């Protein structure tokens, strides 16, 4: 994994968690 | 340049630190005075309360943490350029030489607008807003400002007014490098002023007040960007 | 989670039929939508990514 | 008659903007009178203050945006003939003879008792409420009542019974056609009590207050309803 | 030994009117004082409040239905032996022999620091706190604390020193049966502190205000406990 | 989203278990869930229509 | 599509976005 | 529903990541997720034994 | 059913109550 992905996905499930929470994450 | 999990998060880690330690030092330095630097946030609404009105708490904790919380904030935002230096740390790897031709000068010039913005809020938006607010009350109410209120309703101003005012500048830096062209900035405006509903929506509590208060500001200076961009 | 509101969600419905119109709201409804399933389809793989490393890591830290 | 999605766009733009003109309309023709509606939406709780005691405003906003906020909703009430119409003009195709026979009657006779609740509200149950909240305060506790707040209180109360005023003609007008009998209402009696608990929790906030204030009255105007229901 | 769920769901709302039963009798019994319990309540921040300064209510039904929130939970406060027997016979036959030998002396022991906790609160923490927090305000604001806020604070502090007054006797006691051990307790110290920021995070609401006034009693009296836990 | 709270929550499953019973707030649970279901499902369906619908529009506007 | 399946559906919709938020109906 | 805000999110992630360290916070919230996973999988299971049986209580209540 | 099952069956169910929401449980 490189920086930008790393970035990238995190952002991802960052605005994931802001619209279905921090459950669908763990899902 | 592939690396494991545990180097970012070294890296993270690392920066996350240097982000802490420069708030808490600002904030110790600044916490004997909470009381004095809320007066300075409170003045121009005191210089416009109508005769007999004071501010009041109606909190019992309000009285010591809402002057601990504002003087929190202050440090978030005197801190701002050793934090945006450890996320530019951070995120320079990622960037193509591309990409950094335009996250450069979005950093810096979002740093000084959003201080401009707020001392552009404190003193001409709160002299003349405070002024108009406070005496319009309906006849047989008393303005009797909470505390904890008037710092959310300060804060709200002074991130909306920051913020949006990055909003013209990044569009004429858009403009100019070509990333963006005045005429398809035209053709996306029934979607911005949509988008803007969006935007004020999440970012806000789901009283239509507070959208307003974000979409707003964003749409105008939207515009008005759009406008600069012509003369470019 | 971002706080929605049915007001707000409602305002933001009627003003866009108003002003995007019958034929340019659905259009942006599905793109927004394709989005939202870029960022989940995103999540998801990244959280393979890290799940994987995450046993590598084992591996590597049980040995030594 | 199946139609194109656009078609059904095309309709309820049309109508929604008939509605929203309507609100637009009657708000630009009251909004300069704001102070003046709130005068008279306050005017029962005023009148039952105690010695010494007025309305606040504890938000900075409040003194402008209260009085805005409840001509706004003044506006949704005025203009609620003409959104009904609307309603009814693009639901009136998916209606079948039969349905019809029941919405006509609905939405005439729900537009009538929701006014009448209101002003049953105001002149019978505002009197008599404030008269007693305003005045059983514990000793040393000053009656301060902020206008934000108060306002919540009166919308919802104005709500409240506006919307359980109808329940008792809509049951007995379900009686008189025979989707229901008064015999099947009395059975179906506890799931009703356990039904205004779950209504309320979903339309109103996570305060058990504002679930019972909508429960009750939801449960006691049904049992009215199968009051009236034997004599039909 | 299976049972239909029917059986269980019996023997569930047996428990449940008894406990229901308790509360509802016990607030119909304390009703009546409900403006003399709540003088009880308030007497601490009455006598720190600076001169000219009083309590106030800026909601319409505060004066009376904030008393009446404050004797129901005294209802549920004074009938917790009531509950957590029906908590206990309902899971009794659930528990095995080694789980009983547990849960038995958690359940006694519980209910007595509880009630500590509100004792120290009301008798110590609230006078200290009471004198401090009423007396930094910032100069011009008038400390006029609202029934309704001074409620949740209150409940806030019992509930926070009623619970983390059981951590401490909870360790010790699993250090005695052999559960855990305090060298173990040494090495999970930094989850616990990420821990207690988790559960202060879902039990309050999303102020971080009211995550920190919950998870610092946690963690702090989690040390505390594993102190104790090398005398044993 | 419709706000639901935990002490609400906990107060209809009370009053409903003390009041329609055992025997009877197991069948309503189960009853309103299946109106969910039904509710979740039209949506579903409803979805697919107007995205077949939006493909079609598509066409015809591409054409014209 | 008919109007009453137009508004059939959009009640569907919206009480499923009370029920399950917005994200559930962009699922 | 349990009211979680993005600011105490992010202070969790960040006290976790200064206290618990690089190594450690992977695992930890690997942990949590498989406590979520098996949350759920126990409720899965239960509600279909309690569907089972309300089935079981039909067959004997209607012969009855 | 035995009464260990039931209680930690409705502990469960109100668990992901309390992190997915009511509408997860009929699902």
């Amino acid at each position: 994994m490189d920086r930008r992905r790393f970035i990238k996905g995190s952002m991802a499930m960052a605005a994931v968690c802001g619209t279905s929470g921090i459950a669908s994450l763990f899902s | 340049d592939t690396q494991p999990l545990i180097t970012h998060l070294i890296e993270l880690r690392k920066r996350l630190l240097n982000c802490i330690i420069a708030v808490i030092v600002i904030f110790l330095c600044l916490v004997y005075f909470a009381n004095d630097i809320y007066h300075l946030v409170s003045a121009p609404l005191i210089k416009q309360l109508p005769q007999g009105s004071t501010m009041i708490a109606t909190d019992v904790a309000s009285p010591f943490f809402t002057p601990i919380k504002l003087t929190f904030m202050v440090s978030l935002i005197l801190s701002a350029p050793v934090i945006l230096y450890q996320v530019w740390a951070f995120i320079a790897p990622a960037l193509y030489k591309h990409e950094r031709r335009l996250v450069v000068p979005l950093l810096v010039s979002s740093s000084l607008l959003f201080y401009i913005g707020m001392a552009f809020a404190y003193f001409v938006v709160f002299p003349l807003a405070f002024g108009f607010l406070a005496n319009t009350a309906p006849e047989g109410v008393q303005v009797s400002t909470d505390i904890a209120s008037y710092l959310s309703f300060v804060m709200a101003l002074f991130m909306a007014f920051g913020v949006s005012f990055e909003v013209p500048v990044a569009i004429v830096l858009l403009c100019w490098m070509g990333i963006t062209s005045p005429e398809d900035l035209r053709k996306k405006r029934p979607y911005v002023l949509v988008g803007a509903f969006v935007v004020g929506m999440l970012l806000t509590p789901p009283d239509v007040f507070s959208q307003t208060l974000l979409a707003i500001p964003m749409y105008c200076l939207f515009e008005i960007g759009v406008f600069f961009s012509r003369f470019y | 989670m971002f706080d929605i509101g049915f007001s707000e969600l409602l305002l933001v419905f009627i003003i866009g039929l108003v002003v995007l119109g019958p034929q340019r709201l659905p259009v942006a409804v599905k793109t927004v939508a394709g989005w939202i399933r870029a960022l989940r389809s995103l999540a998801t793989t990244v959280q393979n990514e890290l799940t994987q490393e995450l046993k590598l890591q084992e591996f590597q830290d049980s040995l030594k």
